[PDB]
């Protein structure tokens, strides 16, 4: 989704974040 | 004056810079200067905005800016403060510094407007 992920250590948390908003519907009811 | 800039146009810059002044003024108000918060600064930042960050793009952008700001702060801006020197300055003598940076604190002055 992004080119050249800045600071993979801090950005790695996003790989789990993407899954979070995937299983959990964040769509405003 | 709208031409002065640095008020709303740079939302990411203002959003990130605010974290520095707000979190610093808060800790100085409590103690004086906590220091030692390279990853911590970003860590709590992400955890605070992750609820509003509903798009991966936002997070990647916010992390990019926060990291770039800290990197700039400790170099280009040079508004960072360190106790020692021989334990944070690489090259020359060939200092180890494999563990982490000794002391890291930021000046509440900076060069932002807002």
């Amino acid at each position: 989704s992004a080119l050249k992920g800045v600071s993979q250590d801090l950005l790695e948390r996003i790989r789990a974040k993407e899954a979070q908003k995937q299983l959990a519907q964040m769509t405003r009811w | 004056a709208p031409k002065a800039s640095l008020r709303l146009g740079f939302s990411e810059y203002s959003r990130i810079s605010n974290l520095i002044v707000l979190h610093l003024r808060k800790v100085e108000e409590e103690e004086d200067e906590s220091a030692l918060k390279r990853s911590e600064l970003v860590n709590w930042y992400l955890k605070e905005i992750e609820s509003e960050i509903d798009s991966e793009e936002e997070l990647i952008n916010k992390k990019r800016i926060i990291e770039k700001v800290i990197h700039r702060l400790t170099h280009y801006d040079h508004v960072l403060i360190e106790l020692t020197q021989a334990g944070l300055k690489g090259s020359t003598e060939g200092s180890e510094s494999y563990e982490e940076d000794p002391y890291l604190v930021v000046n509440p002055n900076y060069l932002l407007e807002d």
